[PDB]
């Protein structure tokens, strides 16, 4: 369990991806030439697990590139780190998705996705020991949504026996591009629940409410919401990138954090959000106000819950921490599952912060934002209103109808598994 | 002489392995190249230490052990340490992807592809012994490899070597020193798996040696490392009557004579006294009377019961130091007086003793203090039935509402296995009861 | 309180003391076992392929 | 703050003691599954002292002894009389006993014993599993105790009934004494301050034994089957004040001579006796535990041991003051937040 392959489609996907890898490229030493100038040799003992290393010593991201349009990859080749990337890689089309996640995953995907699938294969084949993919995504859009989700059909039909993982941001009317994103999150929620082992739910509700209220930022744009994304994509991926006691790797994760194989649904946490003492750290990140799924925790309970501390700092009082949150909030976790929560240390802070801490919550609480998906689909649906952006790609009404079934059971398993 | 073989699976196993032949080569002076100046006869040896150690014509002795683990790099570490050149290449056993904490991974998917490598080696240690006693089997309960590759694993040895005695050490699963949470799952499915074909188990929890370094060693946040090298003086007091010059416990089927009256209860209670740390400049040398004792201590105990609520089926004094028979028997009367120690009324309430006069070996820069005399009690207690239902009462949690169930099945395995093994466990658990009160 | 069976050598001594008196599967089935699992993880990954075959 | 779990739900001291731990504001009730606990309230039976102190980051602490049982059942608590040199079968407090390993062959030797002088040869069959003040007869003749022993399924034992015992005025009447007692984690033993009499309302009587409620002075057969309940003193009970004050304006003593002593005695005795089997000083979880003690007086002022209750009920008027105190010695000393109420019997 050695290399991740990294898959970023559509706008918010290519988007959140590249401050991903800019992010993590700082933090292992890599420039934007793909030269290593750091310091520490622990930035390149595990690199290659995000990282294929080219000739000359230089270290290329592990990454996939996809889009129906060629302006946000353009984008993203004129950035910072762009020239960082592998220039084949990067795979796009002409038309576009429209915001219609019938056109990412039946019409305009469909021609494009079997050259995705060919670079995919490609990067596979050079892994010596394939963990699996992680794909970054919105739901609400058209390409990173349906075609997201069409790619890790064939993904996982190709190799059904590795972990796949995604970063998969929900839409919310606060931070809305179309009315229809309530469709095209419901339709990829479904595929979610069926060929992932682990989801990210990043919330744009929440983002920007940690924007607004707590960063104080009177008008967020996206690069403000981004920057929230990428220092929760660098805390969830510290123990896979650096070595630790844990040896953490995507299978473990999954084993130890799913107990039930519908519901994978993460909510991330972070501490100190930003634009601290160990008690601080713990405090903040169970607090509601630092999750970036916008659900109360305290209306749910903790399935599984992994957190890493990062920083120098007393490992004692890390623990003691943990435990004393643990017991003051002891209603919030279940108590048939035992020893339900997981902490590592890493001594490499991020970027200008000496301490900081990420949180993984397995939360029945998720359960609300599936409910305020639902809702918002169903005041539409009900009058089949803008149906015919749907139906003119060839779709049925059957389908809308059986995607919002299943995440009504969704919703129905977390409810029970929160009443013990 | 008769060999014995060592066999090191999963992570728990290979470190615990890397510091007990550390231990081993501290004691009988071997280096880390294999020399062994004390020895005389090159190239082979009838001697003690030959149970443990072949010999090549170079004057190299060689543990007769294989680690085996289904990720590399644990091994990889023995591949590049400090007695790198004590093992030969094929002794160390590696795959690339590890059961990711899941027993089906390590006993049904992943082992079955390693088992025949695996028997195949240790054949090849097999046959260089004139006389094989039988197998000293380390592992983790919760580990996927310790646990389900660990299982299968003993399940062939029954059938390959069907005479030859089992003995097990294995690492009882805690919270405070845990990896997975699904290791209660594992300790039962592998135990319920290998019960039948274990002769006697030697069962460590983390927790009380996690406790014993904290409180006797002062080490704040102990490592696998202090861990390891205060249960290699534990497994060392154990196998030094296989190494060394001796009357008692000189032989793998005298545990299970010694020790087991019943062949499902055959988890002794193991007790180590004294325990100190290197770096109190200022200590008091302990007598007989003081560390015989401590064995009757509960915070002494490889794992946490109360034997003064149980019963005894058999009780041996492993001594090594500054020890004499007057000693001993005296300070037995004393503790017999003083302490609640009652046996099974089928059985004789007598201890059997055994003194090495050689002191307790420690490691060169380690937390242990070097001590003039030390002791481990083996005592088959139904006290240690305490720990069979923690265990169970965890599974019951869990396995009540399926959790993790399904990791398990997408492996092969079915839910009823998991319902067997814990009707073995409550079998197991109403066995205690009826042997004590 | 007796003492019984003294042995002694240079490395030391061992002995007794009685304080008071008393009042498998064959190979077949392994591999069998173990080809049911894998037929059972099979039977599933065929399912699986049928599922994304429609 | 702190965490407690009930599993004794009904249990008059320490459905109290959870009121009062809720009312300090400080202190959680989970469920009783719930193992990330400061404080169980335990089951009285097959309580899981197996899974006790196991939590890291959590001291926990226990209402009970393990290992108590062998002092609160009669034939454990003869047996651990006879056998214990601590307190051997010649200790003067206890009555004869013997159990019915059988002691019946032992027992008709002593009886034969009785039968030469014309002392009184009354004796009273006990089980354990009569709670409910019922599966006991007293007869001179030891041939229809073992009948009545057979007939019954449980196992028993026989004491040596108090012919003589000490008898109230007016009324003639006899009474037994409640005492209650708390041993905490560091088994310090406290012995509360008021204490009980349970008093036989109907008058005693020598001629007839069958007279059940003028020789078994319990509250509950006192209430159901004693024509007049209250008479003498409220409720069938008389509290150590007013039974001191009788002991001096009658026998010219005080309670404290000629009663505290003996039963202070007693207690230390049984305490001490089985302290290495049930400490927990060096234990990874704490226990306490209330016991209530039970004694006759006889005529001659002496003081005898009846019974060791594990599971103590209360009496009405002082449940208030003794739970606090509990609280106050038993567990705000292992939790802290924010004159007494105990005799410390030293040791
Ligand atoms: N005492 C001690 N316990 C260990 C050590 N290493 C792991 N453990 C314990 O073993 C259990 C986890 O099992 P591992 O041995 O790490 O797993 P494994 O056998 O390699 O199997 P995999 O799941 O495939 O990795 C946990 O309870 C750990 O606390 C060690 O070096 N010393
Ligand atoms: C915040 O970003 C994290 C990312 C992680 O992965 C990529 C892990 C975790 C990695 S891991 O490889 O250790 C697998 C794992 C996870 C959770 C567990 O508990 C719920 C356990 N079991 C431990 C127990 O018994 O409590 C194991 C993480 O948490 C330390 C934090
Ligand atoms: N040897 C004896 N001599 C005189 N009276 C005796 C006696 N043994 C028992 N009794 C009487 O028996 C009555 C009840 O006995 P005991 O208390 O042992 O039964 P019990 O345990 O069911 C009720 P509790 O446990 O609540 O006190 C007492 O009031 C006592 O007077
Ligand atoms: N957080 C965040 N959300 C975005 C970003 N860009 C688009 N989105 C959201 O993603 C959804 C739009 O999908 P988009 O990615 O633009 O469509 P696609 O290109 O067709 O996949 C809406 O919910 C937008 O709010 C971004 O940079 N950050
Ligand atoms: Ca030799
Ligand atoms: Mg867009
Ligand atoms: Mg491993
Ligand atoms: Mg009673």
């Amino acid at each position: 369990m050695r290399e991740i392959v990294h898959i970023q489609a559509g706008q918010c996907g290519n988007q959140i991806g590249a401050k991903f890898w800019e992010v993590i490229s700082d933090e292992h030493g890599i420039d934007p030439t793909g030269s290593y100038h750091g310091d520490s040799d622990l930035q390149l003992e595990r690199i290659n697990v995000y990282y294929n290393e080219a000739t000359g010593n230089k270290y290329v991201p592990r990454a996939i590139l996809v889009d129906l349009e060629p302006g946000t990859m353009d984008s993203v080749r004129s950035g910072p780190f762009g020239q960082i990337f592998r220039p084949d890689n990067f795979v796009f089309g002409q038309s576009g998705a429209g915001n219609n996640w019938a056109k990412g995953h039946y019409t305009e995907g469909a021609e494009l996705v079997d050259s995705v699938l060919d670079v995919v294969r490609k990067e596979s084949e050079s892994c010596d020991c394939l963990q699996g993919f992680q794909l970054t995504h919105s739901l609400g859009g058209g390409t990173g949504s349906g075609m997201g989700t069409l790619l890790i059909s064939k993904i996982r039909e190709e190799y059904p026996d590795r972990i796949m993982n995604t970063f998969s941001v929900m839409p919310s009317p606060k931070v809305s591009d179309t009315v229809v994103e309530p469709y095209n999150a419901t339709l990829s929620v479904h595929q979610l629940v069926e060929n992932t082992d682990e989801t990210y739910c990043i919330d744009n509700e929440a983002l920007y409410d940690i924007c607004f209220r707590t960063l104080k930022l009177t008008t967020p744009t996206y690069g403000d919401l981004n920057h929230l994304v990428s220092a929760t994509m660098s805390g969830v991926t510290t123990c896979l990138r650096f070595p630790g006691q844990l040896n953490a790797d995507l299978r473990k994760l999954a084993v130890n954090m799913v107990p039930f194989p519908r519901l994978h649904f993460f909510m991330p946490g972070f501490a100190p959000l930003t634009s601290l003492t160990v008690p601080e750290l713990t405090q903040q990140m169970f607090d509601s106000k630092n999750m970036m799924a916008a659900c109360d925790p305290r209306h749910g309970r903790y399935l599984t819950v992994a957190a890493i501390f990062r920083g120098r700092m007393s490992m004692k009082e890390v623990d003691e921490q943990m435990l004393n949150v643990q017991n003051k909030n002891s209603s919030y976790f279940v108590e048939w599952i035992p020893n339900n929560v997981k902490t590592a240390v890493c001594d490499i802070p991020p970027r200008g912060l000496k301490m900081s801490a990420t949180f993984i919550g397995n939360s029945t609480a998720i359960q609300e934002l599936f409910k305020r998906i639902s809702e918002q689909f169903t005041a539409m649906f009900r009058r089949k209103a803008f149906l015919h952006w749907y139906t003119g790609e060839g779709m049925d009404e059957m389908e809308f109808t059986e995607a919002e079934s299943n995440m009504n059971d969704l919703v129905s398993e977390y409810q029970q598994y929160q009443d013990a | 002489m008769r060999e014995c073989i060592s066999i090191h699976v999963g992570q728990a196993g290979v470190q615990i392995g890397n510091a007990c032949w550390e231990l081993y080569c501290l004691e009988h002076g071997i280096q880390p190249d294999g020399q062994m100046p004390s020895d005389k006869t090159i190239g082979g040896g009838d001697d003690s230490f030959n149970t443990f150690f072949s010999e090549t014509g170079a004057g190299k002795h060689v543990p007769r052990a294989v680690f085996v683990d289904l990720e590399p790099t644990v091994i990889d570490e023995v591949r590049t340490g400090t007695y790198r050149q004590l093992f030969h290449p094929e002794q160390l056993i590696t795959g690339k992807e590890d059961a990711a904490n899941n027993y089906a991974r390590g006993h049904y998917t992943i082992g079955k592809e390693i088992i025949d490598l695996v028997l195949d080696r240790i054949r090849k240690l097999a046959d260089q012994c004139t006389g094989l006693q039988g197998f000293l089997v380390f592992h983790s309960f919760g580990g996927g490899t310790g646990s389900g590759f660990t299982s299968l694993l003993m399940e062939r040895l029954s059938v390959d070597y069907g005479k030859k005695s089992k003995l097990e050490f294995s690492i009882y699963p805690a919270p405070q020193v845990s990896t997975a949470v699904v290791e209660p799952y594992n300790s039962i499915l592998t135990t319920h798996t290998t019960l039948e074909h274990s002769d006697c188990a030697f069962m460590v929890d983390n927790e009380a040696i996690y406790d014993i370094c904290r409180r006797n060693l002062d080490i704040e946040r102990p490592t696998y490392t202090n861990l390891n090298r205060l249960i290699s003086q534990i497994v060392s007091s154990i196998t030094a009557s296989l190494r060394f010059d001796g009357a008692l416990n000189v032989d793998l089927t005298e545990f299970q004579t010694n020790l087991v009256p019943y062949p499902r209860i055959h988890f002794p209670l193991a007790t180590y006294a004294p325990v100190i740390s290197a770096e109190k400049a200022y200590h008091e040398q302990l007598s007989v009377a003081e560390i015989t004792n401590a064995c009757f201590e509960p915070a002494n105990q490889m794992v946490k019961c109360d034997p003064r609520h149980g019963k005894y089926m058999a009780c041996c004094l492993l001594y090594r130091g500054d020890v004499v028979p007057k000693d001993v028997n005296a300070a037995i009367a004393t503790i017999k007086t003083k302490r609640s120690i009652q046996f099974v009324d089928w059985c004789p309430t007598g201890f059997k003793v055994g003194i090495n006069y050689q002191p307790p070996t420690v490691v060169p820069g380690g937390d242990l203090a070097k001590v003039q005399r030390a002791v481990c009690m083996l005592s088959n207690t139904t006290a240690i039935a305490e720990a069979w239902a923690r265990l169970d009462h965890k599974f019951d949690l869990m396995y009540a509402k399926r959790a993790f169930v399904h990791w398990y099945v997408g492996e092969g395995m079915e839910e009823g296995e998991f319902s067997e093994a814990r009707e073995d466990m409550a079998a197991l658990e109403k066995d205690y009861e009826e042997v004590g009160v | 309180m007796e003492v019984i069976e003294l042995n002694k050598c240079t490395s030391g001594q061992s002995f007794e003391v009685i304080l008071k008196p008393p009042s498998d599967p064959s190979l077949e089935e392994i591999q069998k076992k173990l080809e049911a699992a894998e037929e059972r993880r099979k039977y599933q990954e065929a399912e699986l392929l049928k599922h994304l075959a429609e | 703050m702190y965490t407690f779990v009930v599993r004794d739900e009904n249990s008059s001291v320490y459905a109290e003691v959870s009121r009062l731990l809720l009312a300090t504001g400080q202190w959680k009730r989970l469920r009783k599954d719930n193992p990330r606990f400061n404080l169980m309230l335990g089951e009285r039976n097959r309580l899981p002292f197996g899974r006790l102190g196991h939590e890291p980051g959590l001291v926990q602490l226990v209402n009970y002894y393990r290992g108590a049982d062998k002092l609160c059942r009669k034939a454990s608590l003869v047996k651990l009389i006879k056998t214990s040199p601590e307190l051997s079968e010649s200790c003067t407090w206890f009555p004869e006993s013997y159990v019915i390993t059988d002691e019946r062959e032992v027992f008709l030797a002593a009886y034969n014993r009785r039968r030469e002088g014309r002392e009184g040869n009354v004796w009273i069959a006990k089980s354990s599993a009569g709670a409910k003040g019922e599966g006991i007869l007293i007869s001179s003749e030891a041939s229809e105790l073992l009948d009545f022993i057979d007939e019954q399924g449980q196992v028993h034992v026989i004491q040596k009934y108090l012919e003589k015992p000490l008898l109230l005025e007016p009324g003639h009447r006899k009474f037994d004494i409640r005492s209650w007692v708390l041993v905490d984690h560091l088994y310090n033993i406290y012995l509360y301050r008021e204490g009980v009499l349970r008093t036989s309302s109907e008058p005693y009587n020598s001629a007839n034994f069958q007279d059940k409620t003028c020789h078994l002075t319990n509250h509950c057969i006192q209430k159901e089957y004693s024509k007049n309940y209250g008479r003498y003193e409220e409720g069938n009970e008389m509290f150590f004040e007013e039974f001191n004050q009788y002991l001096m304006d009658a026998l010219n003593t005080t309670l404290e001579n000629s009663i505290l002593l003996q039963i202070k005695h007693i207690i230390r005795s049984c305490l001490m006796c089985i302290e290495p089997a049930i400490s927990t000083k060096h234990l990874h979880y704490q226990s306490f535990q209330l016991f209530g003690f039970d004694f006759m007086v006889d005529e001659e002022l002496k003081v005898w041991l009846i019974e060791v209750n594990g599971a103590p009920a209360c009496a009405q008027k002082l449940y208030a003051e003794l739970c606090q105190g509990i609280v106050d010695v038993a567990i705000s000393s292992v939790f802290p937040l924010a004159t007494s109420i105990f005799i410390k019997l030293h040791h």
